[PDB]
């Protein structure tokens, strides 16, 4: 004879959305990237292993990558919001070829490119001598800048800086984030191994377009992550072993100079060019790339035919964005041309650096929005760094019938795969404490794959972290909202305690029996909660009408006053003359 | 890739048209019709889902790797080109008479 | 609401150049793919690319890479298709099209009225 | 980070005026105090004065009342002590200091190179 129980806390997961905030570890830092809207990190305190449970994960498909791409677009905004507006630069400029002195090719194609402009007092005018590069300037030899026919250019702060900052995303109160450690997890299927971790292992905001940097690496192999790579239009991400150091700069000093436009308005020009004029460059080693593209062909020859030939090739077309790799590098914005490092081709089975060309705008129109731009000032010196191109994004030239051969171009344009390369292990899991199983009484998150009576044993502690701008409000508000529909469920029911409460509800054979010996022994409360999910209404119900209703009138003012010695009167009765 | 047949299918009006496709992928099959003149529209897709203001005379449903497109009680808005379609792969086409 | 509308009714001669543009509205341009159909009379139909205009990213079926441009204008929500080296085989209906909806692209409801081209 | 730069070598008679900059960085320049020490061989440190440039209140010290000034330039974070009627005993190193935190004054962490000046 086992009879319904009511258990609060249980551990169980509901994979719905939420809003995930901040988590920042701690003057000169503060300029760039940090709204100082974001909590100090913990050092990574609570990592709770679940053991033997399978969750199943789909990077493609959740809501942490959106949530980052609103936060990261809204930074930047942020960021520009209160810096320099230069409408007023939206003027005739009679440009012309940077002085070589003699007739020698302009390297870069600076354009000398003077202007009148404004100045503090609004009657008088300046004349001004900057260098602006040809990509930033279009004809009209008069020539004017490229966004003012369509867009309003706000200049970046000169002292704010755009260096990568690592950001940890941790879920609120209710939710917790779900890491799988797999090794070899291609991102979409089953997790053998999966954990429990409050906050993200920062992940860093860096935009690159073809070829991702400074991201995190495999430990064990080359990993190909595509859902269904047959598809021509899905991007095909690529995570690499080994990290290959690209060495990029622009190679000239840059004088650079300032005035003023208006009141408390200043821009940062090009004024000169000290050095020999030279174009910018990126170098790959030879050998680390063709063992990294090897190791690649490898993984993607898995995917498709093993007799397959695999061949990469240049991007074909699109914006400068997506046709070159972009990245910043100390403040400036760099193109780069991977034609180089990507017409290789692959037939089935040192110490020369690939030198790739850049071309620097100023003039960054990036995340790809209509009717918005941004000037970034000219950084004066040499420019360098040392990045690790950590990752790939391809695509596949479809539409061959039959052959053995298959192009991989690279691709992007849209910058949600960069952040599907870090955050693809994450997964964000509500907490649903309430649950019903069999007993025969009849009157954090760790354990999870543990059977059921262990859950029991630490109850409290799930209970514990539940109840801990406008959308960090909503948040809140959402979680003491559910907290007190769950409390108020557990009051209709008679079990205002919190912790084991039993009730006097029979156990139905309809309601998904199991046989009522396995049940508690041999079973976790996830797979049990997969089993009675659609049965859970009925039960809730008939839980309120058992022991809320029939128990209010059966504890009513019944046993309130209790003074019968002439009890059963319709018995009294019964053995009054019978007797006689 | 893909192939259908028959190539003509030579029918009255009132009567029901099979239509069979194969398909050498994995991957979700949608139907479009052709009427002569106009644009092509999608009749269904996922191999068995109607597109909206599909009526229900227009169905799919098969096992393994082919499909099957039928037209019960054909209605004179028939008599198009039927294409199957994979991957950005079509097959030859049906043209239903 | 969704609508693609092309223009077309042009003829051209071997060797020419052609261009087709095809402007869409009733839903946001910038997010959603186009793709370009070639339906000929009497041959198999041919896919011919796919557009993302948010950052023009472009892909070409393989047997036309070398001959196929396609450009965008996201101010005035325009694809545009050039075709090179025109043939005697390239007499088709060419169709601006997109998905049901913007994450599985190839499930085509919405086309356009299609631009006849001879040659 | 905090960096504070003074141009110095000054080398002037006696009578006459001299002017030493000292630049703030990394540290908000209008949130916290500065100070002016004087340091030399033999005699004892002297404090000069501090100066909090967000009103630009200074306070001197008794024995230069009347001869020292201090002023402060917001836009390039640039204090200046001015020195009037030097003389031979004024011969020494002056230092541009600020306190550990922006809360107790007397707790010079940072100072600058030093600025020599021989009368
Ligand atoms: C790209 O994305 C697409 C979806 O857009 C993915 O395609 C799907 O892939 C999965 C596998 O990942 C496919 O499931 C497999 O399909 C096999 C066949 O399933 C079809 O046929 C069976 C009947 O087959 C019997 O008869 C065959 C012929 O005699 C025989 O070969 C076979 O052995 C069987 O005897 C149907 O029951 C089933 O519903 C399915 O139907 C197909 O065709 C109909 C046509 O109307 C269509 O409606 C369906 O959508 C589908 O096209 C089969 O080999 C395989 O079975 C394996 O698993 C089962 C587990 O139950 C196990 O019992 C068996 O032993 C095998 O191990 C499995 O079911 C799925 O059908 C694909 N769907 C589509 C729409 O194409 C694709 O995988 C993805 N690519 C990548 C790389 O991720
Ligand atoms: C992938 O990750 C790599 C590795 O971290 C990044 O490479 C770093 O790039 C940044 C700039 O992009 C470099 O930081 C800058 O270095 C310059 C040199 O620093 C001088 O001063 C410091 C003082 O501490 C000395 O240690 C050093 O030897 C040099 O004397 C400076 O130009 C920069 O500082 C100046 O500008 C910044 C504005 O950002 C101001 O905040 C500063 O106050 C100052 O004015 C800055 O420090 C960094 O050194 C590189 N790391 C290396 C070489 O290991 C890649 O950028 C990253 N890739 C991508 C694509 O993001
Ligand atoms: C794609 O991979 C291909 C296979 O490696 C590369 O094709 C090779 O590219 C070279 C360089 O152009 C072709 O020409 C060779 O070049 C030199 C002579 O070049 C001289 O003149 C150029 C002027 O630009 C100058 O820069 C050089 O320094 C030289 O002074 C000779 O060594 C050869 O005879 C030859 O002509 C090769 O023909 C070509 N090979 C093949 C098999 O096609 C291609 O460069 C790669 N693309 C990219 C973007 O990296
Ligand atoms: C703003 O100006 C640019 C540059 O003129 C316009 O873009 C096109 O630029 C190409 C470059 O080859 C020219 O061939 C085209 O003629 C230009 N288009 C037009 C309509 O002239 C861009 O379209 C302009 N923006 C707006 C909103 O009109
Ligand atoms: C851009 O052109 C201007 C005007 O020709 C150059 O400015 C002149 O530079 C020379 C050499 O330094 C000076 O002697 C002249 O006095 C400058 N003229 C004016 C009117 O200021 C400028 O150098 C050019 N830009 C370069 C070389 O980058
Ligand atoms: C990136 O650099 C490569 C270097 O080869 C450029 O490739 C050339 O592209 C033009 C464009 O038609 C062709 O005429 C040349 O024959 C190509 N050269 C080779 C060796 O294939 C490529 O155009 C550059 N991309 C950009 C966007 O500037
Ligand atoms: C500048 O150089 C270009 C080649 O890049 C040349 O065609 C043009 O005539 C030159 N213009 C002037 C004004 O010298
Ligand atoms: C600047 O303004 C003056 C006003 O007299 C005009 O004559 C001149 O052409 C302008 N200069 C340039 C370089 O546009
Ligand atoms: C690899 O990805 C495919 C889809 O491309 C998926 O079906 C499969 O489960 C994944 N394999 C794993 C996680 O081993
Ligand atoms: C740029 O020129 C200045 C001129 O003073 C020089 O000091 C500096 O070293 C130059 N920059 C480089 C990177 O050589
Ligand atoms: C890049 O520069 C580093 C030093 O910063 C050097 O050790 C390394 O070999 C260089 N790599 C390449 C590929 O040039
Ligand atoms: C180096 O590159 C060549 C040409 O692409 C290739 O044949 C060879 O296998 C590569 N070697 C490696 C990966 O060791
Ligand atoms: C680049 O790779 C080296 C070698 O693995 C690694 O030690 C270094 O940390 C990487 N750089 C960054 C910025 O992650």
């Amino acid at each position: 004879n086992l009879w319904v129980t009511v258990y609060y806390g249980v551990p169980v997961w509901k994979d719905a959305e939420t809003t995930l905030f901040c988590a920042s570890d701690a003057t000169e830092k503060h300029n760039v990237w940090a709204t100082h809207a974001c909590v100090p990190t913990d050092p990574n305190p609570q990592e709770i292993h679940l053991e033997n449970v399978i969750e199943e994960f789909n990077m493609w498909k959740n809501n942490m990558v959106e949530q980052m791409h609103e936060d990261i677009i809204s930074l930047w905004d942020q960021s520009l919001k209160p810096c320099v507006k230069l409408t007023p630069l939206c003027v005739t400029l009679q440009c012309t070829n940077v002085t070589n002195n003699i007739t020698d090719d302009m390297r870069g194609e600076l354009k000398n490119c003077s202007f009148n402009m404004t100045t503090e007092l609004r009657d008088k005018k300046q004349k001004v001598y900057s260098l602006f590069y040809r990509l930033d300037v279009v004809q009209i030899k008069e020539y004017r800048l490229i966004n003012c026919n369509t867009s309003a250019i706000t200049q970046a702060c000169p002292k704010v800086s755009f260096e990568p900052i690592p950001i940890h995303y941790c879920a609120p109160a209710g939710f917790a984030i779900l890491k799988c450690k797999d090794k070899k997890f291609n991102g979409t299927g089953p997790c053998p191994s999966v954990s429990t971790v409050q906050c993200t292992h920062g992940i860093k905001p860096v935009v690159s377009t073809q070829l991702l940097l400074n991201g995190s690496l495999a430990e064990e192999e080359v990993i190909i992550r595509s859902e269904n790579i047959t598809n021509n239009a899905k991007n095909i991400l690529v995570q690499l072993n080994t990290p290959v150091q690209i060495n990029c700069t622009r190679p000239n000093n840059n004088t650079v100079k300032s005035i003023r436009i208006g009141p408390g308005q200043a821009f940062y020009y090009t004024g000169d060019i000290i050095g020999d004029i030279r174009q910018a460059h990126c170098n790959v080693s030879k050998a680390t790339w063709n063992e990294t593209l090897g190791k690649v062909v490898k993984q993607l020859r898995k995917h498709f035919g093993n007799n397959t030939i695999i061949r990469f090739a240049q991007s074909s077309g699109g914006d400068l964005e997506v046709t070159t790799h972009s990245f910043n590098c100390g403040g400036e914005f760099f193109y780069c041309n991977t034609s180089g490092l990507f017409n290789s081709t692959w037939i089935s089975n040192s110490n020369d650096s690939i030198t790739l060309p850049c071309r620097i705008k100023q003039i960054i129109n990036m995340w790809q929005r209509i009717g918005q731009a941004m000037y970034a000032p000219p950084i004066q010196g040499v420019i360098r760094c040392v990045s690790n191109i950590t990752g790939l994004i391809l695509t596949r030239d479809g539409g061959s019938t039959n052959s053995t051969t298959e192009t991989f171009r690279p691709g992007g344009g849209d910058m949600r795969d960069n952040w599907r390369s870090e955050l693809y292990k994450y997964k964000v899991v509500k907490i649903e404490p309430l649950g019903v199983a069999p007993t025969r009484c009849k009157r954090f998150l760790g354990a999870a794959g543990s059977t059921m009576g262990a859950a029991s044993m630490t109850l409290t502690v799930q209970a514990r972290n539940l109840l801990s701008g406008i959308k960090q409000l909503q948040a809140r508000v959402l979680a003491v909202e559910h907290y007190l529909r769950d409390q108020q469920l557990l009051g209709i029911w008679g079990c205002s305690g919190k912790l084991i409460c039993c009730t006097n509800v029979p156990w139905n054979s309809s309601w998904s029996n199991r046989d009522l010996s396995e049940i508690w022994d041999k079973m976790t409360w996830l797979q049990w909660d997969k089993e009675i999910s659609n049965y859970t209404q009925i039960i809730y119900g008939l839980l309120e009408e058992s022991q809320n209703q029939q128990e209010k009138n059966e504890q009513d003012l019944l046993a309130l006053d209790k003074w019968a010695s002439l009890w059963n009167w319709f018995d009294i009765t019964n053995w009054l003359w019978y007797i006689k | 890739v893909l192939t259908q047949s028959p190539g003509t299918l030579s029918l009255s009006p009132g009567e029901t048209a099979i239509i069979s496709c194969r398909t050498s992928q994995y991957g979700s099959l949608a139907w479009y019709q052709q009427r002569p003149g106009q644009a092509p529209r999608l009749v269904i897709y996922s191999g068995s889902t109607r597109a909206a203001g599909i009526p229900d005379r227009f169905s799919g449903s098969r096992w393994g790797p082919d499909y099957n497109l039928t037209i019960s009680n054909l209605e004179s808005g028939d008599f198009g080109v039927y294409y199957c379609q994979q991957y950005e792969f079509f097959g030859q086409g049906t043209k239903v008479q | 609401q969704v609508q693609l509308v092309q223009s077309g009714g042009q003829m051209k001669k071997p060797g020419e150049s052609m261009r087709i543009s095809c402007r869409a509205s009733g839903y946001e341009f910038i997010d959603c793919t186009l793709n370009w159909i070639r339906l000929a009379p009497g041959k198999r139909p041919e896919w011919m690319g796919w557009l993302k205009p948010r950052g023009g990213a472009v892909n070409y079926a393989r047997p036309l890479q070398g001959r196929v441009t396609m450009t965008r204008d996201v101010y005035s929500d325009t694809a545009f298709l050039e075709l090179r080296s025109l043939t005697v085989d390239d007499t088709a209906v060419y169709f601006c099209t997109r998905g049901k909806n913007c994450d599985y692209n190839w499930d085509f409801e919405h086309w356009g009225r299609g631009t006849p081209v001879i040659v």
